[PDB]
RNA sequence: ACGACCAGGGCUACACACGUGCUACAAUGGCGCAUACAAAGAGAAGCGACCUCGCGAGAGCAAGCGGACCUCAUAAAGUGCGUCGUAGUCCGGAUUGGAGUCUGCAACUCGACUCCAUGAAGUCGGAAUCGCUAGUAAUCGUGGAUCAGAAUGCCACGGUG
């Protein structure tokens, strides 16, 4: 049901449903289910409330949701405040991990502009 | 103070990494962990604080010993 | 290419041959898990101290006849143009035009 | 990045100069071209002039800078925009 | 509270010997701390000022007063009476608790903190400083802030001059640049 | 000095337009598990088994191989069984944060790869325009040259068809 302040879907199998939590992906979701001892092919709807309480503890074992989002934001702020290359590139919305800017780079730049004219 | 216009203000505890626990009234509502306070800030203390976990200088020493 | 560029490659081969052993010993120290960290640090700084041209990785295979830095074939030691010219003149044994 | 088993990389001449600056006051900026060297804790508070390819950009070392390269704080290319 | 008791227990004695005040009612004392946010972009968006007011309420614990333009100013496109600011006057226990929280927690949080200026005294012993980032306060969670803003902190004292104002703040271990 | 040596930088820039590609937009599919069938090649400052360690990239030890002997190297699409159930999704994998690994004096600009997290656009593309007549097109994997490292390029090779 509700874990880490979000509602994991009922129809979805447990592994996929836990992936909905930010900070949780197939690898963490698969582990949580192995540590709690619940089969992955069980729907959240089939799961009893007591098992859900156990899952919530396993999710707390990992930073997720707001505490993670904050960490990511603070790290990006760190790079921009430092004045490093990766910080200036975050400032200009230009690709930070090397990459080419002559062409492509439209995920970072977003949709094209009409040549500013 | 006017009733029902002010945010809930209540006593909380702030624990610095150095272990200095301070009882401060505030609006946070949840106990808050602290990384640095006036007691351990280098400028206030006048001496470099013991390297705390998480600091870039601390990470550099754990992963590799310069000498 | 230029005479200067050929001189450069001869110097690089010479310095890499002269310092081959020195570099090998330091790199083994640096990669030795058992070795003390202090020893590893000294070995790292020592390798930095040694000439850059001494690294074998700064050697560009060039055509022996001309010095071209592109189109090198290692079996022959020549660029594509000089390989073609020799193959056509019969100066490379067993090298004939291939059809399959 | 560089393997941890190898340890952080720093030029020998720069390492020498920085240690001399810790021993003396040496507030004076350290003009260097070693943009590939890693920032070590014993450089915090010092001003290092790192080359951008045409000029040495002064950089005041801070605590968040440790573990990064010097060249990360001296942009090499000047882009001020296309139409501007 | 804890910092108020310190003033009576320790600060008054230090000042009385240092300045040779004859009456205990002659020692400088802190009157009020005013927190000010100039939301000059409120003209474009009313919500921006509301968010700033919420931030000020979280930082001090008192509902902020929404300050308005004293006169129309054609330069900034403001007209008389437009809400363009928020202010909080802290007195008593709430003042002493904000002061304590500031020096003890928020001031050791500004990046590249070399010390607060000591010439910012106004000539009458009233100190004024400007936080350039509000995330230094523990109540300001960086995750739910719309935009990082700044605040002006003014500490109004009964000190007669700058010497006496610096001494009162110094006695509370204020981090002056020295 | 338009010659020569060196250290840094650039050739990787980025409002933009085009050429050539890759990967998609899914159910003739995704994922999990079990399992079958190639060809052609390379290799001594090299290919590097086994075993052990690590989630992993990799590492440590160490045999064999100048090779129809050993190694790269366990083809993949396929097949069987489950699951998903037409959703921007168990599609897609761009971007970005954190942590690594390897090569190399040295990976900041500007390497490849790994792990954990993030989960863009995209629901089949206008005018136009390209390739192909049979083991071809389509699709699927494999090797090589260059090369310290660095292919979605290139040159080759077979599988289904
Ligand atoms: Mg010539
Ligand atoms: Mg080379
Ligand atoms: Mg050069
Ligand atoms: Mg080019
Ligand atoms: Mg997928
Ligand atoms: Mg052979
Ligand atoms: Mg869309
Ligand atoms: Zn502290």
């Amino acid at each position: 049901a509700r874990i880490a302040g979000i509602n994991i879907p009922d129809h979805k199998h447990a592994v996929i449903a836990l992936t909905s939590i930010y900070g949780v992906g197939k690898t963490r979701s698969k582990a949580i289910l192995a540590a709690a001892g619940i089969a992955e092919d069980v729907k959240i709807s089939e799961l009893s409330e007591g098992q859900i309480d156990t899952l919530r503890d396993e999710v707390a074992k990992f930073v997720v949701e707001g505490d993670l989002r904050r960490e990511i934001s603070m790290s990006i702020k760190r790079l921009m405040d430092l004045g490093c290359y990766r910080g200036l590139r975050h400032r200009r919305g230009l690709p930070v991990r090397g990459q080419r800017t002559k062409t492509n780079a439209r995920t970072r730049k977003g949709p094209r502009k009409p040549i500013k004219k | 103070m006017k009733k029902d216009i002010h945010p809930k203000y209540e006593e909380i505890t702030a624990s610095c990494s150095c272990g200095n626990v301070m009882k401060i009234r505030s609006t946070v509502g949840h106990d808050l962990n602290l990384d640095v306070c006036s007691k351990c800030h280098p400028f206030f203390t006048g001496k470099q604080r013991d390297v705390a976990t998480g600091g870039r200088v601390d990470r550099f020493n754990k992963r590799f010993n310069i000498p | 290419a230029k005479q200067s560029m050929k001189a450069r490659e001869v110097k690089r081969v010479a310095l890499a041959d002269k310092y081959f052993a020195k570099r090998a010993e330091l790199k083994a120290i640096i990669s030795d898990v058992n070795a003390s960290d202090e020893d590893r640090w000294n070995a790292v700084l020592k390798l930095q101290t040694l000439p850059r041209d001494s690294s074998p990785s700064r050697q560009r295979n060039r055509c022996r006849q001309t010095g071209r830095p592109h189109g090198f074939l290692r079996k022959f030691g020549l660029s594509r143009i000089k390989v073609r010219e020799a193959a056509m003149r019969g100066e490379i044994p067993g090298l004939k035009k291939a059809s399959w | 990045p560089r393997s941890l088993k190898k340890g952080p990389f720093i030029d020998l001449h720069l390492l020498k100069k920085v240690e001399k600056a810790v021993e003396s006051g040496d507030k004076k900026p350290l003009r260097t071209w070693s943009r590939r060297s890693t920032i070590f804790p014993n450089m915090i508070g010092l001003t290092i002039a790192v080359h951008n390819g045409r000029q040495h950009v002064p950089v005041f070392v801070t605590d968040e800078m440790v573990g990064h390269k010097l060249g990360e704080f001296a942009p090499t290319r000047t882009y001020r925009g296309h139409a501007a | 509270a804890k910092l108020h008791d310190y003033y009576k227990d320790e600060v008054v004695k230090k000042l009385m010997t240092e300045f040779n005040y004859n009456s205990v009612m002659q020692v400088p004392r802190v009157e009020k701390i005013t927190l000010n946010m100039g939301v000059g972009e409120a003209i474009a968006d009313k919500k921006l000022l509301d968010n700033a007011a919420a931030d000020l309420a979280a930082i001090s614990g008192q509902k902020p007063l929404i300050t308005k333009a004293r006169k129309s100013v054609a330069g900034f496109k403001i007209r008389q009476g437009y809400p363009i600011g928020c202010k909080v006057t802290l007195r008593g226990e709430r003042m002493w608790e904000f002061f304590e929280r500031l020096i003890t927690i928020a001031v050791p949080r500004i990046r590249d903190f070399r010390g607060l200026s000591a010439k910012s005294f106004d000539g009458r012993g009233n100190y004024s400083m400007g936080v350039r980032e509000q995330i230094i306060f523990p109540e300001i969670d960086y995750d739910k802030v719309d935009r990082v803003r700044g605040l002006d902190i003014t500490i109004t004292t009964t000190a007669k001059s700058d010497e006496e104002g610096r001494a009162l703040l110094a006695a509370f271990d204020f981090p002056f640049r020295k």
